[PDB]
RNA sequence: UUUUUUUUU
């Protein structure tokens, strides 16, 4: 905080900020403050039931959500596995090497309360097709998120390759016309049970049921696309973590950064409940989402595309945020990590490392320095005023020379609308 | 109780009577030859108008139960009069009756058609049945008559007889009217 | 058990058709089904019952049919104090308030409508008064149980000396 | 309503 008083009267004030946003909210306050995620069923009718209305429904397309959770609950129960070490997170504890464990004890079970809806009943229908109901409906969550002709009906082609793989002479449900599933993923028990269930067959890869995680891929990564872009920027540099970190030259990814570097939400721990915060409601707002770090999601990304990478040119342009500063802080790192290559010696026999014998030098006008350390390259950029090098805007020209696909509102479309030019 | 465990009282008391009234139209279509002689055989060959159900269920005994009524008072063509070789069968009803039964508790319903169409073969007999029904619950406060009222009765005879031509098991308590008890199916 | 209920009774009978009655039979066939669709008081409804076969009793002509053969018509008025036997167990509280009902009627030769104007509500006075069985004009014979089935009321005709209403299952 | 590679058994 800071001080600001009215100069000509002395008053003293504390300028506040305006909320249009939202808050935001950490899983470790969700197991600080009780440590059960609760969710609800219905059990009352016998398992022919709620397969006859699952299908009925769906062949009609006016099946309830209730029953398919029911369902779905009913149905993935009796799948079971062993257990190789100690799960824990975030205070809590599962099992203990050398048991086995269901898909549903990784969440409390309570009885769901109010009048419930009717269906359509059959008193036809094997078992047989319980092993591919599942994931049909899983299947049809998945699809049921882009809103995109050809991506749906691609992946909806998928899903049905994957029935039939199974169970074929399958058909298809839910017929082409009036759509349904979409309005599901409003729900909250639904989500649920689909991280439980995506995490549950992540963890054990080798069940022979595995084909379940065809559709709950998508339930993993959700409203955190400011880390995969962190790790992405990482590895495409090729530095440590701290290098990474140390070049940043402006506040306000550091903000961002700082928002998403606390204590608690322990990152790097694949059997955890870090990622499907979203899901089981741990948290509203999650803080790692794009919309609450455009400026580290656009600098990160615009690095990226500056490095000759793949996964940049389908990334959207997040506007309210200041392009020109950013920009000029990503293409100066870009030009000083793309070149200098760092050569030294690595593994020393007895007492013979090389040291790097250069004392004499002759670096002394604007030709770029060797290594990498922002303590020379601020050094030289200042001496060299704020003015892009003629070969620096050579360099980035011809690193995005030649673009086939470019969509409107994208980081592809911003550097070639900026720096093709 | 030949086990352990296996439920104790069921404290809720699904046995009891409980009301339910609400709005009902019918029509139904009965197709065959050598016409059609005495009532028997009208309830012997629509009992086969659900022999592989595929209706809303929790509405098994309402429909039952309509198709009884519709089956009662069925009223021929002309042309079964005029000629012989394809006669038909026709009939049509629409009101608003309360029910009291014993069977649970009915979820809500909506105001949807449902139709069933069906061949049968009844030894001599043979043709189709093709029904359409619609049945919704009121919540208003009139004073509608009982469904058993509409039963006129001055065809056919006896009521549990009746009744269990077509699947159902009812009761005659003295000082009222019949109440149903289940479905034997 | 014999359980004695008291109530005032007020009842009037019409009836009009073609092809006037000649036999009591059919009259009594024609009227035992006036509640097609009841839509009156439920714990009233037996007594109503026994309430027609008075009027069935009290069946009359009016200068009318004398006026011309075209238009049979038949009327009937009958009122006063009353208490029955019954073995139905108990009868919920009964008002003082008018009830009609009327029907048509449809059993081939004859045809025509129906109307009954009922009126039974309780008798809170104490004094004693005559059997309801022992006030209609049957007389006749032993063939009461035989009417009222015919009606389709079950009544006893043992040792009790009365003509007790006994069921329902009335409809046939 | 969230989201922001017409990526993903």
């Amino acid at each position: 905080s800071v001080t600001v008083k009215r100069i000509i009267d002395n008053t003293v004030i504390v300028p506040k900020l305006p909320a249009n946003e939202d808050p935001v909210e950490y899983p470790a306050d969700y197991f600080r403050k009780s440590k059960e995620i609760p969710l609800y069923i219905n059990t009352t009718k016998s398992l022919s039931d709620l397969r006859g209305y699952v299908y009925q429904g769906l062949k009609s397309g006016n099946v309830s959500i209730i029953h398919v959770n029911s369902y779905l609950y009913g149905a993935l129960k009796d799948i079971r596995g062993k257990l190789d070490k100690d799960w824990s997170s975030f205070g809590i504890n599962i099992g203990k090497a050398g048991d086995t464990i269901g898909i549903f004890d990784l969440v409390s079970l309570k009885a769901l309360d109010g009048v419930l809806p009717d269906g359509v009943s059959d008193a036809s229908r094997t078992s047989a097709d319980d092993k591919w109901l599942p994931l049909y409906l899983l299947g049809l969550y998945r699809v049921g998120r882009t809103q995109m002709p050809e991506y749906r009906k691609k992946l909806m082609d998928g899903l049905t390759n994957q029935c039939k793989m199974i169970n074929e002479q399958f058909e298809p449900l839910v017929p082409e016309g009036r759509d349904i599933f979409d309005v599901w993923g409003n729900d909250s028990n639904y989500t649920k049970i689909v991280a439980a269930v995506d995490m549950f067959f992540h963890m054990f890869k080798k069940h022979e049921c595995a084909s379940f995680r065809y559709g709950t891929i998508v339930s993993r990564f959700k409203d955190c696309a400011a880390l995969a872009t962190f790790g992405h920027l990482c590895k495409i540099t090729g530095m440590s973590t701290e290098d990474v970190t140390t070049w940043i030259l402006n506040r306000e990814v550091a903000d961002e950064m700082v928002q998403m570097m606390l204590p608690g939400q322990e990152i790097d721990k694949a059997d955890s409940y870090m990622p499907y915060l979203i899901d089981f409601g741990l948290s509203s707002k999650s803080p790692y989402s794009s919309v609450k770090n455009p400026a580290f999601h656009f600098w990160g990304q615009l690095t990226a595309l500056l490095l000759r990478s793949t996964r940049a040119r389908n990334a959207r342009q997040p506007d309210d945020i200041e392009y020109t500063s950013l920009t000029t802080a990503g293409l100066l790192y870009a030009y000083a990590v793309g070149s200098s290559a760092d050569l030294a010696q690595q593994f020393c026999v007895g007492d013979n490392k090389y040291t790097p014998d250069d004392s004499t030098g002759g670096l002394t006008t604007n030709a770029p320095p060797q290594g990498r350390d922002v303590v020379e390259w601020l050094g030289w950029f200042e001496d060299q005023n704020r003015k892009p090098t003629p070969d620096m805007m050579q360099y980035a020209k011809r690193a995005v020379m030649s673009l086939q696909g470019l969509r409107e509102k994208t980081i592809g479309k911003y550097a070639k609308s900026e720096f093709d030019k | 109780k030949s086990y352990f465990g296996v439920d104790e009282m069921d404290t809720y008391d699904p046995n009891q009577l409980r009301y339910e009234k609400f709005f009902f139209t019918v029509k139904m279509t009965v197709r065959s030859n050598r016409p059609f002689r005495t009532y028997s055989d009208v309830a012997a060959a629509v009992s086969h108008w659900d022999h592989m159900y595929i209706g809303m269920a929790g509405k098994r005994p309402f429909y039952k139960i309509l198709a009884f009524l519709g089956s009662s008072n069925l009223k021929a063509t002309p042309a079964v009069l005029a000629d012989q070789g394809q006669p038909e069968y026709h009939a049509h009803c629409e009101g608003r009756a309360y029910l009291p039964h014993r069977m649970g508790k009915t979820p809500p319903m909506l105001n949807v058609p449902e139709h069933f169409r069906r061949p049968f073969n009844i030894g001599l007999y043979k043709g189709t049945i093709e029904l359409t029904m619609t049945i919704y619950d009121d919540e208003s406060l009139e004073a509608a008559p009982m469904i058993w009222d509409h039963f006129n009765s001055s065809k056919f005879s006896d009521f549990r007889e009746k009744a269990l031509m077509f699947g159902l098991i009812v009761e005659k308590k003295a000082s009222g009217a019949w109440v149903l008890d289940s479905i034997s199916h």
